RNA sequence: AGGACCGAACCGACUAAUGUUGAAAAAUUAGCGGAUGACUUGUGGCUGGGGGUGAAAGGCCAAUCAAACCGGGAGAUAGCU
RNA sequence: ACACAGGUGGUCAGGUAGAGAAUACCAAGGCGCUUGAGAGAACUCGGGUGAAGGAACUAGGCAAAAUGGUGCCGUAACUUC
RNA sequence: AAUUCCUUGUCGGGUAAGUUCCGACCUGCACGAAUGGCGUAAUGAUGGCCAGGCUGUCUCCACCCGAGACUCAGUGAAAU
RNA sequence: CGAUGUCGGCUCAUCACAUCCUGGGGCUGAAGUAGGUCCCAAGGGUAUGGCUGUUCGCCAUUUAAAGUGGUACGCGAGCUGGGUUUAGAACGUCGUGAGACAGUUCGGUCCCUAUCUGCCGUGGGCGCUGGAGAACUGAGGGGGGCUGCUCCUAGUACGAGAGGACCGGAGUGGACGCAUCACUGGUGUUCGGGUUGUCAUGCCAAUGGCACUGCCCGGUAGCUAAAUGCGGAAGAGAUAAGUGCUGAAAGCAUCUAAGCACGAAACUUGCCCCGAGAUGAGUUCUCCCUGACCCUUUAAGGGUCCUGAAGGAACGUUGAAGACGACGACGUUGAUAGGCCGGGUGUGUAAGCGCAGCGAUGCGUUGAGCUAACCGGUACUAAUGAACCGUGAGGCUUAACCU
């Protein structure tokens, strides 16, 4: 159910008998201990929170140090939920990494996707351009119209052309795996996961390809 | 286009309300010749830490 | 690669500049190579042959510009953008005698007559 | 970095022989047929990109029928097998790239090391 | 936007960017002090601190590659001097850098560039 | 030799682009033609408005031209806004 | 109309390369053009390079692109020769 | 036909597709002999059609280099 | 009529259902086969060229299908100016002529920096009645839905054959869409290399400037597609057309009147993203602050002295984060930048010197020299001043528990 947390680091070859040159990322996995176990006692909550990772923990806030007086410590680097329904995971730093699971092929991933800004036309749902000089002058990628005339009136809240491009949650499913293990706890995915590198991201079961 | 209407002041203002200028958060003092600066500036001499270092 | 282009006969049915007129199977395609069957249009040909210019065939390339590839750092890659022409009605190679190394798409065997003909890797 | 050059050698194949390119290679892939595995002859010219850490290149020009069909290597993958260095020479510039449409009574390959 | 680049098209022609410095550490043989644009003080820091490195030795190939950076006779003489081998003493940081106010025209930032071995 | 070619000066204006609250009340930039001739250029002189002048477009005659400008007739007249 | 991206007639013509008042590089000589400095997004303008295809574009190849020199070879329809 | 209404006339050619084009045919509304007829080498910043060449014109868009836009400081319009 | 720019194209679509494809059914003169025909059904999808200004049409070749209509015959303060009505010109025609022609043909200026409404992003206030630091609930909103073919079932059912399914299962494409630079490429005027003319560093040598980036070749990072990985789901629930049970009124019969059952790409979920300004300002977690005085009309304060925490703010080095705000790390408790050192990576056999060669040039020294954006490490340099802000144990009512 739970996911562990891993972090982006680059794309390489992932090599088989074959020797076959695909994307694959090789997922480090600190330990993910547990921090908190949510209830159906203390609201309607069913989930856990972890920490994984350490940080400086001479750059840290009181209250963000005062629930690892309530807790154990490991320095995290957030406090994510993950779902799961029963308990088979328990309160005490259980530590857990990737060894965990191993049958695992549909993984949801939620890496940010890579930030360039925000973009503008023909880059938001890549409209085709305009022609150059063989029949249209002064426009390229300059949006053409945006509406009709009395009726509908206005402009509506549909469209967009210049919005804003990652940097906000994006999840993938799918994913098979080809290595589990607890050595370095490497994870050798399908490949193409989001981010821009060295970008923390979720690797929990999904119900859909 | 152009104005339709004329803007009151409660359209110019209001454009205005964000603006701004300088904030100090205090000007900063040296612990080497009291120098009342900006942190990471020149003093007036290049005065920081126990020094004049080419001085002015 | 792409309709029009101006195509090679790797048989010897016909010679020199031979037109796609139709990516089959469907449109919007950017693709027109491999394997594939693609609508001919024959306007040049060889003047001492049993047909001459105008005709349409089908063809299917047999040598394609962007190649073939199968991901292992090996992307087979041919110059040539020479095809192999065949019926309308039945299909099966017009060719007895094809010049020049084959794909890999018909080494996947669609179609079993095209490379008993053909000399090459 | 930290997560590979000690987890990534494990598919290089590094005892493979050296050249500067502009050879005369003779390179023994593996066909397999489904049911058995074979030898498949690739006698060509190097043009060869140098190692990325992980990744080659040694693009060959057959020259097959007069036309060459062309194939990157790589020696990484393990069904690469073997390739022999034979004769080797080079061009002065270093890459070929275009250096192999010279052609025309073209394949002069010399060596110096100097 | 620019990530995981150190190109810099400056506020000069792609020409006066390669064509620039030898009036800017054309300078900095002159009296090891300079007054400029403080992030352009910067830019800067990455030309003046290769060539104290290359000031190492005089050779044949080194003072012939100071014909390959600037090509001011009388300054590589300068060269190979103290102008390299004092600050020997340390690795890298051969010029401190060092912050300031504005400029007294409109506004541009003001800097105090000098190296870190003279007489300090 | 030639109402000859190519092509600078020079002279002209066929295309496009940029301009289009312009740098510009028709330009600028890249092209284009002419370039010993029915060529071109300076200087001064000389043709006046129901007229001149025009290789003719009703074209030009001080950013203006289907009969210029200034003053007078004049506060033209306006069943019209 | 401007310390205005415009207009202005006459005289002088170095050096190197080059047929040359072309053109490139330099002189003598004279200039850097009366807002400046940063970040370096969309989009625009002005340039430069593009895998594969090659007029499919479009009313139209609009434009760009290639072509380009000297000597020599060699040149068809047609002709007022 | 810069003329033909009926009319994408009809046939032939070129195109796979040729309401355009080129050659015939004559269904000449409403051509025709100095307000000249019919031809013509040569010529054209000429109209129409085609071919080779070349290519970002297009397929199907990318990257790069400058000048803006954008941020800061000084000065500081406009129509409406 | 004190100016509501015509048509077509382009660009961008959006909406309706009288549905073209895909989905479900009924009747059939539906064996199957491909259909005929009608009912239901808007989730999603729905062609490229030749010719023509034609939208339209015709033709050609595809397609699962190339749906129809509306939106100022949608869209020119978004593009074009081809059609089309200016002045030029010409033809045919009409007219006495000047001239004319809802006949014809060639040439022939598309402006506007956006105040306002509206949209697309992104911030800033102030608040949720002690001050801060975090994690979610999910009120609601938005995104997403395509399909051929092949193989299997099965050459089975069906059919006398020819031919040829159903239901289901699996595989592989096409178009579309999401992610990613590892592969494969592209570019790559911070890089490497070659090179013509000329000018230069006094000159030789060797170097440098200019000549579109001088020209040209190669190429790292980054960005990127033509590259590469992934995606449109299963499954529930409730239904449509329609199919039903059980069954009276109306001893029969009757899916309906009572009562019960199913049933579609539609619908509600499931999936994915925003999401407590959700002023309905929720909850959950954590942390910090528990001094005097005076002057009062006094559950509201006013004023004075002492304090001010957690945390925040600013400041600085900066970031795979960025228009700007914003968000992120680090600041000597140090790898946050730069430098520095080593490595890699990319170019490709330096210069100088020797030798040979008349030279051109070659060869050796030396596959050398150089080398970003990359990788490993390293405090050399830059991260100096604390300042500043933020307060001091929580208004009332009522209830419950403690007394």
């Amino acid at each position: 159910m739970i996911g562990l947390v891993g972090k982006k680091v680059g794309m390489t070859r992932i090599f088989t008998e074959d020797g076959v040159s695909i994307p694959v990322t090789v997922i480090e996995v600190e330990a993910n201990r547990v921090t908190q176990v949510k209830d159906l006692a203390n609201d309607g909550y069913r989930a856990i929170q972890v920490t994984t990772g350490a940080k400086k923990a001479n750059r840290v806030t009181k209250p963000e140090a005062g629930h690892f007086a309530k807790a154990g410590v490991e320095a995290g680097r957030g406090l994510w939920e993950f779902r799961l329904a029963e308990g088979e995971e328990f309160t005490v730093g259980q530590s857990i990494s990737v060894e965990l699971f191993a049958d695992v092929k549909k993984v949801d991933v939620t890496g940010t996707s890579k930030g360039k800004g925000f973009a503008g036309t023909v880059k938001r749902w890549n409209f085709r351009t305009q022609d150059a000089t063989h029949g249209n002058s002064l426009s390229h990628r300059v949006p053409g119209s945006i509406g009709q005339n009395q009726t509908p009136g206005k402009v509506f809240k549909g469209k967009k052309m210049a919005g804003q491009m990652g940097n906000e949650r994006v999840t993938v499913q799918s994913l098979d795996v080809v290595r589990v293990d607890a050595e370095r706890n490497l994870l050798l995915v399908k490949g193409a996961v989001p981010g821009a590198t060295g970008s923390d991201l979720i690797v929990k079961p999904a119900v859909k390809a | 286009a152009v104005q339709q209407n004329k803007p009151t002041r409660s359209k110019r203002g209001m454009r205005r309300s964000h603006d701004a200028l300088t904030a100090v958060t205090s000007l900063s003092v040296d612990k080497t010749s009291g120098e009342k600066h900006l942190r990471h500036h020149i003093t007036a001499d290049g005065y920081y830490r126990g020094r004049k270092v080419i001085a002015k | 690669i792409q309709e029009q282009t101006m195509l090679n006969v790797a048989d010897n049915s016909g010679a020199r500049r031979v037109m796609c007129i139709k990516v089959l199977g469907g449109s919007h395609r950017r693709y027109a190579g491999v394997g594939d069957i693609i609508k001919i249009t024959i306007k040049e040909a060889i003047p001492r042959g049993k047909v001459k210019k105008g005709d349409v065939l089908k063809a299917v390339v047999v040598r394609t510009k962007k190649g073939v590839r199968r991901p292992d750092g090996s992307v087979i890659r041919f110059d040539g953008n020479a095809c192999v022409l065949l019926n309308n009605n039945s299909e099966q190679p017009i060719g007895t005698r094809i010049f020049g190394p084959v794909t890999r798409e018909l080494r996947s065997e669609k179609f079993m007559k095209i490379i008993s003909l053909a000399p090459e890797v | 970095s930290n997560i590979i050059k000690q987890l990534e050698q494990e598919q290089m194949k590094q005892d493979v022989p050296s050249f500067r390119p502009g050879d005369t290679v003779e390179v023994k892939v593996w066909v397999v047929e489904g049911s058995k595995k074979r030898l498949q002859a690739f006698e060509g010219v190097v043009i060869a990109i140098r190692n990325r850490g992980l990744h080659s290149a040694f693009t060959v020009r057959k020259i097959s029928n007069g036309e060459g069909v062309e194939r990157v290597f790589q020696t990484h993958s393990p069904v690469v097998d073997s390739i022999s260095v034979k004769r080797r020479g080079a061009v002065r510039k270093a890459k070929l790239y275009y250096l192999r449409e010279r052609t025309g009574k073209a394949a002069r390959i010399k060596e110096r090391l100097n | 936007m620019r990530h995981r680049k150190s190109g810099r098209q400056l506020n000069r022609n792609s020409s006066h960017r390669q064509a620039m410095f030898r009036n800017m550490a054309g300078s900095l043989v002159r009296h090891e002090i300079i007054k400029t644009t403080l992030p352009k003080a910067k830019e800067l820091r990455r030309v003046v601190e290769p060539l104290i490195t290359l000031a190492k030795t005089d050779s044949v190939a080194n003072r012939r590659l100071a014909f390959a950076r600037t090509r001011d006779n009388e300054i590589v003489a300068k060269l190979f001097n103290e102008l390299g081998p004092r600050f020997a003493s340390r690795a890298g940081g051969y010029t401190r850098i060092l912050k300031c106010g504005f400029r007294a025209g409109d506004n541009a930032p003001m800097a105090y560039i000098e190296l870190v071995d003279r007489s300090e």
